């Protein structure tokens, strides 16, 4: 399912998973095409601290949504 | 020297005035230079001097808009200055009048405005008009407001704001105010005594610092109603650009 | 300036210059004319008809439309003038310099410059109208600080003013929040320096000018306890007592003087500051009513050059006497009988304050419409200079306020704690955070569409080292 | 209560002092009324007095 | 030795007091001062209570500092 | 390596040492120009309770970098 992924500083990338997927999948794409690992990754939509053991069938995710990536860096 | 004669220029730019070669010279212009041209009733503007020797010795071209706006008519003397400290104008409020914008639709600014002032650096000063020919239709319209106050160079950047509602264009006719002297006739002796006892005190106050007296302040004229006190009040008023009140 | 002068003033006051707010009236059943055509009653109403307000229990005239009215009543358009500013403010000050052949004042005066004889009279135009309280716990706040100490209070109110669709062209002050400078409150009175008050309320004004607000009255509360068994308070101020006695109007005026509002009508640029005063009394009942008050422009430009001074008795206002550096001429103020002729009367001695006066309507927003608060806050971290009482503002009550909601997450609960005006000075002055960073916290605090700019702030190293330090320290 | 009339500021500022001069005003070598002549009673600026003797309504 | 004071009324008072003593010391210094016991005092400094068991060596007061006074029944 | 050092009262002095540097030469440096023993200094800074065994590096701070001092008794 066509969606949206924003970073913190606001670049953009489109991307394409099922709604039933797992949030984890989308973040280990994620690593995988920015080798930032999911400890560091964390999304957020409408405030809500999305976390690898849920999907997005249960945040009633849809098609094109905004999802907002923080990286919680392991620089420190 | 200065006074160069009034004629028709072939460009129907709004702020371009072509002069003689010879004049140039004695008046140490050049092409691109804004001068500040003064006609008659103190009207005043801002033309981009072009050479040109076509003209006789002494004699430059200016368009339609100009000569209206200077009041002023072809065949008469007008007299250029340098205008070496004029600034790009930071906004320029301009509206058109109502009468030639009938039959528009679009966005006002874009069809006619927006390729006029760029790359143009075309001097504005406040009371002049600019008619701007797009297409198949001709419009013009007033520099309400400038700033720098009161004139300036509308450049690239300059803002400009064409919001405001359309001016009539009955109030600049039928309220046919800055009546010279050239209205006023068949009194020429009043005329001229008013003239002297007004115009001397407030044109050249020196003269009586000078000669060290009190000029008389007031005046008292009286007649027959509807011999035209009022228009000779008005005409005086208009020509020593006094302060009215 | 051969016209109206130049200046950029508040958009209200544009947006209600642009109006006529004409008030429009159907055939009455008097007219003889056909349908095109109106004759005299069928005339649109002019906004300043005094009929119409006395008629809806409306008191005064809402500035603007005097504004209308004096336009309309001189300003011929493309003749008959050059145009003379009709709003001009009083000024009583003798000038200093004549000089019709005469020396300055101290030893020598003509009959050009002397201050002629001062009429007083009610005005009949108040700037702003309706002042409106956000939410209750604005004031139930401040009322109870009182509760708590017993003692009085006093504190500025910022806030914006609007548009006001229930009287013709009116105004209305929104007040968001209330800031309390450091004062000494007591039983009978309160007290506090001028110099550490205007010190600290230059800086807290330029945070909330940052933040959008704008200082737009001060609000003090007089009350006293009733011998009921339950909290009755008495009514000291209705039409017998005084409604606002001598100090009171003379430091409203002060501050009205140093907040001037910005117009485009008058040879200086200012008329009549847009200043609201509002005092909690209690009503005829045992309840804690507040209202609302602002000293007329005579008495703006009467206290300037002193003049008045406090009297024993709470209603009237004394005189001073004449001397080097200010001049007071006789002073007439000027009343109704109940046979309709206006009287003058000479009070030297002492005059009521009932002419220096314009009541305005308190209210709530109805609680049936859209909420655009500012701040959805103001039950929680304590306010500024409570002192005296417990309340004390300190790392230990921010950990105690804001630390789990920020450890863990969940945004929305988040966004709330953090639109919380007192909270926002607070962490700016801890310095801790950059100015930037400062700048989107209150862009995130105080408008909608937060989301980014609160994951970004939250981003920011500033945050992480508050929130560190906050769980580091006790 | 005390206070509606002799409290704090009323006796760092005695207004019954101010109160009696006032009835009995001379150079001439305890209740207050409000049937007599005002004094003038000034205060500094940033200085409120809420201890005037209170009326109550008229009933 | 000199510090200043935000008291309650929210004026600012300058004390005097040796920096080698504990906080109660201070307490009784203000209470005889103006006559507020320390039973009720809280002092805060840059934020932080300040408890009657330590001195002012520890915390390391720097001169000239600022003191706020706080009263909890 | 020039870098601003902020203590809790709002006091910030320019200091200038390489990132190379073991922070507990910065540390030391702080408690020569204030007499304050390290074990009352703690530097912090992004979130990071920095320790005397580190260095800059280790941290990557650079210059123009800012660092807060707090003190590890109960806060400030
Ligand atoms: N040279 C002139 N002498 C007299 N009247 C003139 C002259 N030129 C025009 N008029 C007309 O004569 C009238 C003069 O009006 P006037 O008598 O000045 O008015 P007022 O009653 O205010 O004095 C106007 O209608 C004007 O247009
Ligand atoms: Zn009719
Ligand atoms: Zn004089």
């Amino acid at each position: 399912m066509q969606i949206f992924v924003k970073t913190l500083t606001g670049k953009t990338i489109t991307l394409e998973v099922e709604s039933s997927d797992t949030i984890d999948n989308v973040k280990s794409k994620i690593q995988d095409k920015e080798g930032i690992p999911p400890d560091q990754q964390r999304l957020i939509f409408a405030g809500k601290q999305l976390e690898d053991g849920r999907t997005l069938s249960d945040y009633n995710i849809q098609k094109e949504s905004t999802l907002h990536l923080v990286l919680r860096l392991r620089g420190g | 020297d200065n006074m160069l004669l009034v004629d028709d220029a072939i460009n129907d730019d709004n702020s371009v005035i072509a002069i003689n070669s010879n004049t140039m010279d004695k008046l140490e212009l050049f092409r691109g230079d804004t001068v500040l041209v003064k006609g008659k009733k103190r009207k005043d503007t801002v033309l981009i001097v072009l050479i040109d020797d076509e003209l006789e010795d002494g004699a430059c071209r200016i368009n339609r808009v100009v000569r209206n706006n200077l009041r002023i008519r072809l065949g008469d003397l007008v007299t250029i200055h340098p205008c070496p400290d004029i600034k790009y104008a930071t906004r320029i409020s301009v509206l058109p009048i109502a009468d030639t914008i009938e039959g528009i639709t679009g966005n006002l600014f874009d069809v006619f405005l927006k390729p006029y002032f760029v790359e143009a650096y075309r001097p504005v000063r406040k009371g002049d008009h600019f008619v701007v020919r797009g297409g198949m239709r001709q419009v013009e319209f007033k520099v309400v407001d400038v700033e720098p106050e009161e004139y300036a160079v509308v450049a690239q950047d300059t803002i400009i704001h064409w919001e405001g509602e359309p001016i009539n264009r009955e109030d600049e006719e039928n309220n046919m105010n800055e009546v010279g002297y050239d209205d006023i006739g068949g009194c020429r002796k009043q005329m001229a005594q008013i003239r002297e006892m007004v115009e001397l005190p407030l044109r050249h106050p020196q003269l009586f610092k000078a000669i060290g007296i009190k000029p008389p302040r007031g005046v008292l004229m009286y007649g027959p109603p509807g011999t035209g006190k009022t228009l000779m009040a008005r005409a005086v008023a208009n020509e020593t650009g006094a302060f009215f009140f | 300036r051969y016209g109206p002068l130049r200046i950029k003033e508040l958009a209200v006051d544009e947006e209600l210059e642009k109006e006529d707010g004409l008030i429009p009236r159907q055939k009455s059943k008097l007219c003889k004319h056909g349908d095109r055509g109106m004759c005299e009653y069928c005339s649109p109403l002019p906004p300043w008809d005094k009929e119409y307000h006395e008629k809806n229990k409306i008191k005064h005239i809402s500035f603007h439309s005097y504004l209308k009215k004096l336009n309309e009543n001189a300003n011929k358009k493309e003749n008959g003038s050059s145009y003379i500013s009709p709003l001009s403010e009083p000024d009583f000050r003798i000038n200093k310099r004549c000089h019709n052949g005469h020396e300055p004042w101290p030893r020598g005066i003509c009959s050009k410059c002397q201050p002629s004889a001062i009429t007083l009279q009610q005005q009949e135009f108040r700037m702003v109208d309706h002042v409106e309280f956000q939410k209750s716990e604005i004031i139930n706040e401040f009322i109870q600080a009182w509760r708590y100490t017993g003692m009085q209070r006093f504190g500025y109110m910022y806030g914006s003013y609007s548009k006001y669709d229930n009287t013709p062209l009116g105004i209305k002050a929104v007040v968001e929040a209330i800031y309390e400078p450091p004062q000494h409150d007591e039983q009978d009175g309160l007290t506090m320096d001028v110099e550490q008050v205007k010190n600290e309320m230059l800086q807290i004004d330029r945070q909330a000018q940052e933040m959008g607000l704008s200082r737009i009255g001060l609000i003090f509360t007089d009350l006293s306890d009733a011998g009921a068994g339950d909290g009755s308070v008495f009514c000291k101020r209705h039409k017998d007592s005084f409604f606002l006695s001598s100090l009171e109007v003379i430091m409203a005026a002060r501050h009205q003087t140093r907040h001037p509002n910005v117009s485009k009508y008058s040879e200086q640029g200012f008329f009549s500051s847009k200043f609201v005063t509002c005092v909690i009394s209690g009503n005829l009942e045992g309840e804690i009513d507040i209202s609302s008050y602002q000293v007329s422009t005579e008495a703006e430009a009467l206290v300037t050059a002193d003049m008045i001074s406090g009297s024993t008795f709470p209603s009237m206002a004394y005189i001073n006497d004449t001397t080097d550096e200010r001049y007071v001429p006789e002073i007439f103020y000027m009343k109704s009988n109940e046979y309709g002729i206006t009287v003058k009367e000479n009070a030297k001695p002492a005059f009521p304050v009932d002419y220096l006066l314009v009541t305005l309507t308190h209210g709530f927003p109805n609680t049936d419409t859209e909420t655009n608060s500012k701040f959805v806050s103001s039950t929680g971290f304590p306010w500024s200079n409570r002192q005296a009482m417990g309340q004390s503002q300190d790392y230990q009550e921010l950990k105690k306020y804001l630390f789990n909601v920020a450890s863990s997450g969940d945004f929305n609960l988040l966004h709330e704690k953090i639109s919380n005006f007192h909270l926002l000075l607070y962490i700016n002055s801890l310095q801790i955070l950059s100015p930037d960073e400062w700048k989107l916290l209150i862009e995130s605090a105080v408008k909608n569409e937060w989301e980014e700019s609160l994951l970004k702030l939250v981003s920011s190293a500033g945050w992480q080292t508050l929130v560190m330090i906050l769980q580091e320290s006790g | 209560p005390s206070v509606l009339g002799q409290g704090s500021m009323s006796t760092r500022i005695d207004y019954a002092g101010i109160a009696n001069s006032s009835r009995n005003k001379l150079s001439k070598f305890m209740k207050i009324t409000f049937d007599g002549e005002p004094a003038k009673l000034d205060l500094p600026e940033g200085q409120l007095f809420f201890g005037f003797p209170m009326v109550l309504p008229k009933e």
